[PDB]
């Protein structure tokens, strides 16, 4: 009835193509965010998916009535009859709002004139991982936002105490990853445009190594082991030893074909390749070993006899001290 | 006030206009003239029998509704003065999906002569289905065609006419190729007519002659299937005294030519025919495990 | 340019028989002939447009057919008033006309 | 009130305001300058010959119907006037699929000065066609580039250059690519013909070097170590039918 | 592996107005297409589909026409990705029936009626369509009426019988593994003295 | 994914008539015009609205005022998943809908009929 | 087939070799396809648990 009368007043003579405080001061917006997933982080692509409620609230002057209403709760519809701040996200390769049932939007308009904005998005956001270290990979990536048009000038961002709030994270989809923890930061970017207030929300993910343990590290070093039986063998079976060692190769080969596949095509070595390769190094080791001390049979007995026992020790020690090196220097970095 | 008199042009000239009739709808059929620039020929999809093309469509007719006279011959209007005409409702029969680009504004473009000439061309890339016959694969050739025509008017109200010589109307850019496997040798056009369930329209008709590059399929089918044949019938200089060995050619032989078997049909579609690379193959296999 | 080869050069038939005039393309000209009658002391007249469309004023008798390269035009029972030169020409491309074909009685 | 200035001066601009004809619609061309802020290459495809860049694409030319003396400040607009206001009819020749991103508005800027000069700014992805010779692959470089035009004026009716005409681009040196490496960039000013005109055009174009490493791991080093391990056959004595045979055989299936 | 399949039409509807009748022209009014927005059509929807366009190149791929008498004629170029449950267990000689469902969303069978017109010729290109995997081998036309909670509907079914070509298959994959126990049975053949030939011959076989 | 027939009922006083009908089955163009309910999916990722050949929508008002809304829906949700029994698991995937923008002082949400009956 | 082996004279050592590695290659293959269907889960299944066991007989 009169809740009718005060949104007429309020729209009549009303220009959402000005700013409150045009031509006065910066309009400050008190931004909060509900974070109710992190989605996938898929290092192809670098980037990952966050699905918000993104909470906007600032003064305007000219929605200010007298009643006894205090809030006016509205849904979307009067949101676009007046001004909204035209707030972007940075860093997001794709975004988009909601819009079943409904727009997903909520519009609350206070008799000081305090409005608050509230809509649902979900964003790929891009961040650049650096896979030094991978798996053992842990990454901090943004969400960054930002007035379009407005500088510093004209709009400020500003967060609340309790701007950034998270949800249960049980139900999330962090595979690879676990969230650690979050912070907010505020700066000022230049652009050709001018000097704009840039706000951005840290994630603190870590990869949890449990995925890529069974699919590369078990099968590599049962592949080596497999490898180091030869070493038992009679050594007068030739073709036994020879397909052996051969089959191993061709099995390292896939094996590293596949676990480099996991990942986008980055030129430096990751710490899961490294691991690979030494693999691939002891089967090339032990299959050419057993073409020398097969060479030298027929040269010195005495020399191929001693080097099968010798290998027998030197390749599953070095493994071991290879292990031992690799995950320290790893695992505590 | 030079803007305010051409404002008050095109105001006088949309006054009392009904773009909901063509011109000369009771007492005269409409001619378009229809001219296409090829700014590229996109790849072309085996799987899907399709290939993608991006032009320019250009279309022209007379609407005697929007004669003027002002200091200028023609009208080089924003193309939103389109929306608020006549304009002909063409569509291409064998368009599986296009899309009209506006980025960052609708790519399309108007052009009013002051006898009432229009000229209205727009920026689209069609994915057009072309049926493909694949029994000489992959030694093959094809003519995928691009028909258009109008919708919802039939020969008796709008005709279609290319706007040059029908030889010169078809004109595809010197640099724009997209065509990885595929030689664009020529291209070739043509109108008829067509009997629908609602009646008799034209249709102009373009075909594209495309002639498929063996390179790919040398390197990556006759040269393996060769080479395991070669392989093969090495085995027959071994020493009768080494039966393993002559048992793992062979069956390491006839284990390759599986694999290649398998691959080599992934890059065509799952045709119920053999094609010659097939037929290749198979006296292949027949040879290793002869 | 796109010759087209027009036979016979002359022949001649009585009143009421069928005949059919040929025309033949070099290159690929699509449906893009059309044949024409010209009548002693007099400019030509067009009979047939696209490769089978009488023209406007056209008796029913007169009828074209063909594609590509190879192109006919059959005039059936054949009147007194037939008795004209029949000329074919092609605008596919730059328009080249048949050498003609003249028919007696 | 400042607000009240400010409304009739926007109100007056947008009165009487024909969207339908150009600034200077029978006078000389109108100059629009382009920059360009690269925030990222993003898919180097050889599969589909292409590539995704995101920008923030802007646009500047000077509209005297749009201009205003009583208040001394650039005046920021709703983007939605932008809907009211004539702006040029630029696309992308090359590109294949793009879109303004729409979050949480649509990512565009006007901004108005008082002597006329209008300010109008896009975020724009476009995945854009770029042919590869992929001959030296993957020790090849790649060229690829943006194509700028006007659709229906021609060179007559509007005008393109590079503000800057060297600093027009930027963030192109903060661009890391998982596999390339952005050799160098070029601005590029000419006029193109067709049927139907000359129309102004801008190219931007990029040098893609490949880097090499990660081949070298994945599929160089494998091949020679194969060929290392088919040698060994010859250490092993003839006699030694099926282990050598075996060794060859398995050598050629890896 | 989506169970669905993709059919391009020209779906046509035709009823009859009386307020959009006159007499004062005698042809028929074929009309620009942004009309449409401006007329009741029929609220027409597919249960089954998943996702749908109508084609909008060069503008937006429907036809209105009218007739002196009130009836429109309803036409638009369609491409639906219709749901198609197929039962495989006969796969690849299998034979699969997967339908499109029409129904009107709002008006139930006392607003609105549904039929063919023809009958029997209402459907039409079937013959020429060409499947490089199947083969149409039989089509239906059904008239039904759906009950819901909310009311009972029309509802029109095409059906289409599609019979897989197996050719490709005994080209892909019955050929190979025939030919591979034919390889099998070579070991019988190989003295029993042998046994890295043998094995080697079963191994391979197997892996194959 | 799941497609529904969203039904939502509830009674506007404002929409009262008396006329020759009982019931006005109406197009989808008039829902537009009056307020709906702004209901939403909490775990929704991704859903369609379906409009081939026009909006698959229903409005139909009676003449105390009721209304009855419904809509043809593609509904794309999360189900949270514990794979250690794979592939011998079971699972309880979720859809829970409300009303964005209104708090149970203001909308609630009730089953048409029993609960038991009312999916 | 592993324990197939078993049954194979101990003078046919190229027999039972090609037995021992075809069958754990075999089990490579059989754990990386298997581990493809699933999403990238951090933590063992019941089926990585019965791979697990099969891969120890065939090694053993
Ligand atoms: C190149 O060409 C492209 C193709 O043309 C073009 O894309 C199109 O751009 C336009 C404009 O940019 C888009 O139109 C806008 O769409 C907004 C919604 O966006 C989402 O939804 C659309 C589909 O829209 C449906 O849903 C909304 C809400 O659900 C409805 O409002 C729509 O009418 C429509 O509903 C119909 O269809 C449904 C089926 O889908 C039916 O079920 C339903 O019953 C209806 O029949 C999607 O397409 C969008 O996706 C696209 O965009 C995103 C962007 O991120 C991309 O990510 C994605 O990939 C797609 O590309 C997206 O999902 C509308 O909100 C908007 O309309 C409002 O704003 C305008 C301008 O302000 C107003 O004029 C308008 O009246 C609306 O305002 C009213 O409503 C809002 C609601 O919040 C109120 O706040 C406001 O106050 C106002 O209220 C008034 O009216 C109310 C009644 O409406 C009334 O209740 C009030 O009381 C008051 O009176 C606008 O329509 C269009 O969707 C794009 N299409 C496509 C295919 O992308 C592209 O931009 C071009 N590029 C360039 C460079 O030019
Ligand atoms: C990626 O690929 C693109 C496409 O090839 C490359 O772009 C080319 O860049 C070169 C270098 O800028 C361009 O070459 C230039 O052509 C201009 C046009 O020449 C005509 O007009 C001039 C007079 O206007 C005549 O002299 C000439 O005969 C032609 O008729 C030249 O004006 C440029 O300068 C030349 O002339 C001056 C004055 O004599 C000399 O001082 C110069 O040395 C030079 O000789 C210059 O030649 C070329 O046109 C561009 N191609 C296209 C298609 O636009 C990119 O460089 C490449 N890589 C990168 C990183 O972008
Ligand atoms: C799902 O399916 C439904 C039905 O198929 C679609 O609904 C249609 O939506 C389009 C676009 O929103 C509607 O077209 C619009 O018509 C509006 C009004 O047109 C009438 O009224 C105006 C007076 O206000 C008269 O001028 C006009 O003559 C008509 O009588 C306009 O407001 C819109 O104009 C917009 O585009 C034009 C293009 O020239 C511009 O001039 C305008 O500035 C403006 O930008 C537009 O023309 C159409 O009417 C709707 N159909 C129905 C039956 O209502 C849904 O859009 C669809 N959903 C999706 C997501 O696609
Ligand atoms: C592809 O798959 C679809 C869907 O499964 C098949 O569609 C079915 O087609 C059959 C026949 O074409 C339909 O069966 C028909 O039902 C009609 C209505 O049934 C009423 O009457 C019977 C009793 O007669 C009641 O039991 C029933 O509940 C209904 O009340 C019948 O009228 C049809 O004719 C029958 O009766 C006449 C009487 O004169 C006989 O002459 C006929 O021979 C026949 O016995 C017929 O029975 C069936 O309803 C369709 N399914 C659906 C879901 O609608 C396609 O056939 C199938 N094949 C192809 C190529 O698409
Ligand atoms: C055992 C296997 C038996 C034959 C295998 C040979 C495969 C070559 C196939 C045909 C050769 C060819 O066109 O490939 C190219 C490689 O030039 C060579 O021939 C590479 C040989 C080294 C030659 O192309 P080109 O260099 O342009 O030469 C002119 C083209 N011409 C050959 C058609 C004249
Ligand atoms: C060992 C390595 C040999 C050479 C290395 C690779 C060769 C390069 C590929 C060949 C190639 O692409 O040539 C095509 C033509 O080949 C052809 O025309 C193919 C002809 C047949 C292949 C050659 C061998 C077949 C006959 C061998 C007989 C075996 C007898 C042994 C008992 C090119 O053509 P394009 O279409 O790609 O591009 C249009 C140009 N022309
Ligand atoms: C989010 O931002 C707010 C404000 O920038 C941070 O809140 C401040 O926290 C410090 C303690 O570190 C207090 O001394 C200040 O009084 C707080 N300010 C306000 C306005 O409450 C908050 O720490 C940030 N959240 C993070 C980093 O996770
Ligand atoms: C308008 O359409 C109607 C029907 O499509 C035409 O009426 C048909 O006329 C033809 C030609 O005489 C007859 O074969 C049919 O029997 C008629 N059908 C009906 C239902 O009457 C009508 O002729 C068309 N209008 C014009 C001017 O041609
Ligand atoms: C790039 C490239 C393409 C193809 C091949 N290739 C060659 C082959 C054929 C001709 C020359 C050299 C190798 N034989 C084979 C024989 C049996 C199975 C596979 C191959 C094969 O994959 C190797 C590399």
């Amino acid at each position: 009835g009169d809740v009718t009368v005060i949104l007429n007043n309020l729209l009549e003579g009303y220009d959402n193509k000005l700013r409150p405080d045009i031509g006065v001061k910066p309009t400050l917006i008190h931004t909060d965010m509900y974070v109710n997933s992190i989605g996938p982080v898929n290092a192809i692509n670098m980037e990952y998916t966050i699905d918000i409620f993104f909470a906007q609230t600032w003064y305007d002057r000219r929605l200010k009535f007298n009643s006894t209403i205090k809030v006016l709760r509205l849904n979307s519809n009067m949101v676009g009859k007046i001004w909204i701040p035209d707030t972007f996200f940075r860093n997001s390769k794709k975004a988009d709002a909601h819009w079943i049932t409904t727009p997903n939007r909520m519009l609350r308009i206070w008799n000081d004139g305090r409005v608050l904005y509230t809509l649902r998005l979900t964003i790929d956001a891009e961040c650049q991982l650096q896979l030094h270290n991978f798996p053992m990979d842990e990454h901090s990536c943004p969400l960054e936002f930002s007035s379009y048009g407005y500088p510093r000038e004209e709009i400020v961002y500003q967060w609340k105490r309790s701007s950034v709030e998270v949800g249960d994270t049980r139900s999330w989809r962090l595979y690879q990853f676990s969230f650690v923890g979050l912070r907010n930061t505020t700066e000022v970017v230049k652009t050709t445009s001018g000097d704009y207030v840039v706000m951005s929300v840290y994630f603190d993910l870590s990869r949890r190594m449990g995925y890529f343990t069974i699919q590369t590290y078990i099968p590599c070093t049962l592949i080596v082991v497999l490898s180091w039986v030869s070493f038992w063998i009679n050594k007068d079976a030739v073709p036994a030893r020879t397909s052996l060692g051969i089959t191993t190769v061709l099995t390292m080969t896939t094996l590293s074909t596949i676990a480099r596949k996991s990942l986008p095509k980055v030129s430096y070595v990751t710490a899961m390749d490294l691991f690979v390769s030494v693999c691939f190094i002891f089967v090339f080791s032990a299959l050419v070993e057993y073409g020398t001390l097969h060479y030298f049979v027929s040269s010195q007995p005495a020399r191929a006899a001693k080097m099968d026992s010798y290998a027998r020790i030197f390749f599953p020690t070095a493994f071991c001290l290879f292990n031992l090196v690799y995950w320290v220097s790893y695992l505590y970095l | 006030d030079n803007t305010t008199v051409f404002t008050r042009i095109l105001d006088r000239l949309l006054d009392g206009y009904d773009n909901r009739l063509r011109p000369g709808l009771g007492e005269r059929v409409t001619e378009v003239k229809t001219d296409i620039f090829v700014t590229s020929f996109g790849p072309v999809s085996d799987h899907d029998m399709e290939y993608t093309i991006d032009v320019f469509f250009r279309q022209s007719w007379k609407d005697e509704r929007l004669k003027f006279k002002g200091p200028m011959t023609v009208l080089r209007l924003n193309n939103l003065m389109a929306s608020k005409i006549w304009t002909p409702d063409t569509f291409f029969h064998n368009g599986k999906k296009s899309v009209a680009h506006n980025m960052t504004m609708p790519n399309k473009l108007l052009r009013i002569t002051e006898d009432g000439t229009l000229l209205y061309t727009m920026r689209l890339t069609v994915r057009a289905e072309c049926p493909m016959h694949l029994e000489d694969f992959p030694m093959d050739a094809h003519a995928c065609p691009l028909k258009f025509g109008s919708y919802a008017y039939t020969r008796a109200e709008v005709v279609y006419e290319w706007t040059r010589e029908p030889a010169r109307s078809v004109v595809v850019a010197e640099d724009g190729s997209r065509l990885n496997q595929y030689d664009l040798l020529g291209q070739t056009v043509d109108s008829g007519i067509v009997q629908s369930s609602t009646g008799e329209y034209v249709v102009m008709t373009t075909h594209f002659h495309l002639k498929r590059k063996i390179g790919y399929f040398v390197i990556q089918t006759y040269l393996p299937c060769i080479m395991t044949v070669i392989l093969s019938q090495v085995s027959f200089w071994l020493n009768r005294e080494s039966v393993p060995a002559r048992t793992v050619f062979g069956v390491t032989t006839v284990l390759t030519m599986t694999t290649l078997s398998i691959s080599a049909r992934n890059s065509l579609p799952k045709v119920a025919y053999a094609t010659a690379m097939d037929w290749f193959i198979a006296v292949c296999y027949a040879f290793v495990f002869s | 340019n796109i010759v087209m080869t027009q036979s016979p050069k002359s022949m001649s038939m009585s009143v009421g028989e069928r005949v059919t005039l040929s025309c033949k393309a070099s290159e690929y000209v699509g449906t893009y002939v059309s044949w024409y009658q010209q009548k002693p002391e007099q400019s030509p007249k067009l009979l047939i447009y696209g490769a089978s469309n009488r023209y406007t004023g056209v008796p029913d008798r007169f009828t074209g057919s063909g594609s590509a390269t190879d192109f006919t035009l059959t005039i059936g029972s054949v009147q007194a008033e037939d008795l004209a030169d029949y000329h074919c020409g092609q605008s596919y491309s730059y328009p080249t006309f048949g050498a003609g074909t003249k028919l007696e009685l | 009130s400042n607000m009240s200035l400010v409304k009739e001066t926007v109100d007056r601009l947008l009165k009487g305001y024909d969207i339908r004809l150009r600034p200077d619609f029978g006078g000389p061309p109108v100059a629009v300058g382009m920059n360009i802020d690269i925030a990222s290459i993003d898919m180097v495809s050889e599969v589909n010959m292409d590539y995704t860049l995101t920008m923030y694409f802007q646009q500047a030319w000077r509209d005297k119907r749009l201009s205003y003396n009583v208040i001394p400040l650039n005046l920021t607009l709703d983007n939605r006037v932008a809907d009211q206001l004539w702006v040029p009819d630029t696309y992308f020749l090359n590109d294949k699929k793009s879109f303004v991103h729409g979050v949480t508005v649509k990512n565009r800027m006007i901004r108005l000065h008082p002597d006329g000069t209008v300010l109008y700014g896009l975020r724009i992805t476009t995945t854009a066609a770029c042919m590869m010779d992929l001959r030296r692959y993957p020790l090849d470089e790649q060229n690829c580039t943006l194509e700028i035009e006007s659709y229906g004026y021609t060179t007559d009716d509007i005008e393109f250059y590079w503000r800057g005409d060297d600093n027009a681009v930027t963030g192109v040196t903060k661009i890391e690519l998982p596999q390339f490496s952005i050799v160098d960039y070029k601005l590029i000013t000419k006029k193109v013909v067709f049927s139907t005109g000359s129309y102004p055009r801008l190219s931007l174009s990029f040098k893609l070097k490949r880097n090499i490493g990660y081949f070298i791991l994945q599929t160089y080093m494998p091949s020679i170590l194969i060929t290392i391990l088919s040698w060994v056959s010859f250490w092993i004595n003839y006699d030694a039918s099926a282990a050598r045979v075996a060794l060859g055989i398995t050598t050629v299936l890896t």
